[PDB]
């Protein structure tokens, strides 16, 4: 996160609070997602790799 | 002298003849009670034996057959050497081990313990130290050697 | 979360009940 | 009938009995009036038929359960003999010695 | 049943007075080590005392049975006496000894007995909780490994017995839910959390509220009144039919009146978030009193909520930071080197979809330790997971094993093996 520009660690917040949005929101089936997918860690890790890419 | 410090030991042994023709009254019901308990709450746990023998006794005052209600049923079955030996032996005090301990010297069918904590395989090991006794497995390949020659030489086995 | 949070309290209590409970057709 | 057969060598006979006004029969076409051999067999049959209801009171509850076998029935009735020979012959040793010892401190 | 039938079947299982003893042993061995030896030594000391005056009776009924003449004519006689009066002089002086060990059951009694009722109802607690999600099934050694944890690892170690026995109380309730909750779904913590609040209850002055629990557990079981319709002016008939159930309970007797007469009271009780203000009332009661009474109310009229008042029932009763720590992250590196046994195996079992191979091998990276990962589900992999596990424990390597769910056959003696 620490690396430059500085704006990565603004990049890497807004990236984890919707990936905490989005994998909270599965909790409420159906109303907050229609299939019970899996937003695992392994998205995360690609988010991560390409947003640094 | 003599007769001033034999006094008391003459108190005691004219009661306890006294009470020997009670005692000889409770022989039936309490080697009853004393039997089923050993041959039958073998498997389950400390509220379920005291209910078997609950029962038991219940019945046994139904049909009018007179028992000590008054002894330990472990009491009445161990003597105090064998439970120090027992206790030297890496036995635990409680009740229900000195009763699993009793079980474990007046088996008839061969025992099979479940022990999870490993402290009968202990207790038992610790007390068979001046027979040759000898531990192996069921997964073991040097099992039916093992169990043949226990067979021959007449030493315990502990599978 | 009504529905969630109800239930929830609802498998709970079951939960607990069965922690206590040791303690012709 | 295993019972008895088994239980009987030994002095289970008590010249004095209260036969009980409730009764409590478990095995049918027992004697009327039943002796002192007859209710303790009777009581062995009882052990046994409400061990068979606790273990099905236990697997009704839902803990896991085991079988019970007549060679249980067997081992408990050769536990009984066993144990009332030992207790009734280190009785009468105790007694006897006391007896001695009696006569001995009256001497 | 063919083995049931030839053998005897015997059971070494664990009950609360062996537990409560051993407990108040190692409590004793830990706290006061010099008064625990020579407690030892007086139960030694009387055994051999009790076991020399069972010789004496033995040597004296066998003397006296054999003496094969008259006493008075014998010297023997004089010998068996002399050897009774030093017995009876032993038997005498037992009294003192006997008076210390009374001392002693006296102060460890009054000192360490609650601590002891509240190991038995914690360990049978943790035993009984194997009902629920058939997963967790905590051993004896477990419970000894936290008071390993408890007793020799002290923080903020003192040297007051007084203070020191509730911090060790303390302290014991909170790494024994911690320990526990570590390995549990998150809707049981707040079920193991206030079981041990209730464990925490138990052992304290405070009032023992044995109705008002037992109707929080079995009030929707247990049979209401049929056909009685209170009145619907600001509750559902779900409610009404809660409140008519609660009436019955001596403190909350004019339920239906204080509902009505409090009819500003529309939104402490309804809507808005009520686990916070709630209205209404139960002499000067306690605040877990308090607490228990709110929790009823709340279960009675919002069950939404129910969760939430249970965890501030926790909290009130056990502490505000009690369960404070599952939220946060699982620091697995302090864990495993510090709390695990190396004969312990670590199971991460995981839900679908989230995997801790990945824990794992971070792990691996910042301890700077090998690790032969094998993927189970072949009797190649089973080969080198062998082959690797008896490396591992000549060398002193990690070794992993992954999807492990997929042959319990082979993990019968996996287990075996590393017993």
């Amino acid at each position: 996160i620490c690396k430059s520009p500085n704006e990565r660690a603004r990049l890497y917040f807004l990236l984890a609070w919707f990936h905490a949005i989005i994998q909270e929101r599965l909790r409420y089936a159906p109303l907050g997602w229609s299939k019970k997918y899996e937003f695992g860690e392994s998205d995360l890790r690609s988010a991560c790799d390409t947003v640094d890419t | 002298a003599l007769l001033k410090s034999l006094s008391a030991e003459r108190e005691r042994w004219e009661k306890t003849s006294e009470t020997f023709k009670n005692q000889m009254s409770t022989i039936a019901g309490d080697c009853l009670l004393s039997a089923a308990f050993i041959a039958y709450a073998g498997y389950f746990d400390q509220q379920m034996r005291q209910n078997l023998f609950t029962t038991w006794s219940h019945h046994l005052q139904q049909a009018n057959i007179q028992f000590r209600t008054d002894i330990a049923r472990t009491e009445y079955l161990s003597n105090a050497d064998e439970r120090l030996r027992w206790q030297a032996s890496s036995l635990p005090a409680d009740d229900l081990c000195t009763e699993n301990a009793i079980m474990l010297k007046r088996f008839n069918r061969y025992p099979l313990i479940i022990d999870p904590s490993g402290q009968a395989t202990e207790f038992i090991m610790n007390e068979y130290k001046d027979r040759k006794i000898t531990r192996t497995s069921f997964l073991d390949d040097a099992f039916r050697k093992n169990l043949e020659s226990a067979l021959r030489f007449g030493n315990p086995l502990l599978v | 979360e009504r529905v969630l949070l109800t239930t929830q309290g609802v498998d709970m209590i079951s939960k607990m009940l069965k922690m206590q409970m040791l303690e012709t057709l | 009938q295993v019972g008895k057969e088994f239980t009987s060598k030994m002095d289970l006979e008590k010249p004095n009995y209260i036969v009980p006004d409730y009764m409590p029969v478990v095995y049918d076409k027992l004697p009327q009036p039943p002796s002192h051999r007859e209710a303790i067999v009777n009581s062995c049959v009882f052990v046994h038929q409400t061990l068979h209801q606790a273990n099905a009171r236990l697997a009704k509850r839902g803990g896991r359960t085991m079988a019970i076998t007549p060679r249980h029935y067997l081992d408990f009735i050769n536990h009984y003999a066993n144990l009332f020979h030992e207790k009734r012959s280190e009785l009468e040793e105790q007694q006897m010695h006391l007896n001695v010892g009696l006569r001995k401190i009256k001497e | 049943p063919d083995l049931c039938s030839r053998v005897t079947f015997v059971n070494f299982t664990v009950t609360r007075s062996s537990l409560q003893s051993q407990c108040l042993n190692e409590v004793l061995k830990a706290e006061r080590p010099d008064v625990d030896e020579k407690r030892s030594d007086l139960l030694k000391l009387q055994g051999e005392f009790q076991l020399r005056l069972r010789q004496l009776e033995k040597s004296l009924l066998q003397a006296l049975n054999e003496v094969k003449g008259r006493i008075l004519d014998d010297d023997t006689i004089i010998t068996t006496l002399e050897n009774l009066k030093r017995e009876a002089a032993e038997v005498t002086r037992k009294v003192e000894e006997t008076d210390i060990v009374m001392q002693e059951v006296e102060t460890v009694s009054q000192q360490y007995l609650p601590l002891s009722t509240a190991c038995s109802s914690i360990y049978f607690t943790m035993e009984s909780l194997k009902q629920i999600h058939f997963l967790y099934q905590y051993s004896l050694q477990f419970f000894l490994d936290i008071y390993h944890n408890v007793l020799y690892e002290n923080p903020n170690l003192v040297t007051d017995h007084t203070q020191r026995l509730s911090i060790i109380t303390k302290d014991l309730f909170q790494v024994a839910f911690n320990r526990v909750a570590r390995g549990m779904l998150h809707q049981d913590h707040i079920t193991f959390a206030m079981l041990l609040a209730r464990i925490k209850l138990k052992g304290t002055g405070e009032p023992t509220y044995d109705a008002e629990f037992q109707h929080f557990l079995r009030g929707n079981e247990i049979v209401l009144s049929a056909g009685s319709t209170p009145r619907i002016q600001g509750l559902t008939v779900e409610q009404a039919e809660a409140v008519v159930r609660l009436s019955c309970l001596p403190a909350f007797k004019d339920l239906i009146a204080k509902v009505q007469a409090d009819e500003q009271f529309g939104i402490w009780l309804d809507s808005s978030s009520p686990e916070q203000t709630v209205p209404y009332l139960w002499t000067p009661a306690t605040p877990i009193g308090q607490a228990i009474h709110r929790l009823l109310l709340i279960q009675a009229f919002r069950p939404d909520r129910l969760l939430a008042m249970a965890h501030m029932f926790v909290s009130t009763n056990l502490g505000e930071s009690f369960m404070s720590i599952m939220e946060q992250p699982l620091d697995l590196t302090h864990i495993v080197g510090t709390e695990v046994k190396p004969n312990t195996p670590v199971l991460m079992c995981s839900v679908p979809g989230y995997d801790a191979s990945g824990h794992v091998e971070d792990l691996a990276a910042e301890q700077n330790t090998q690790i032969t990962s094998i993927a189970i589900g072949s009797a190649e992999g089973f080969n080198q997971a062998d082959k690797a596990i008896n490396t591992a424990v000549k060398s002193g390597r990690w070794v992993m094993l992954k999807n492990v769910h997929l042959a319990p056959g082979w993990l019968m003696q996996l287990e075996k093996k590393l017993h």
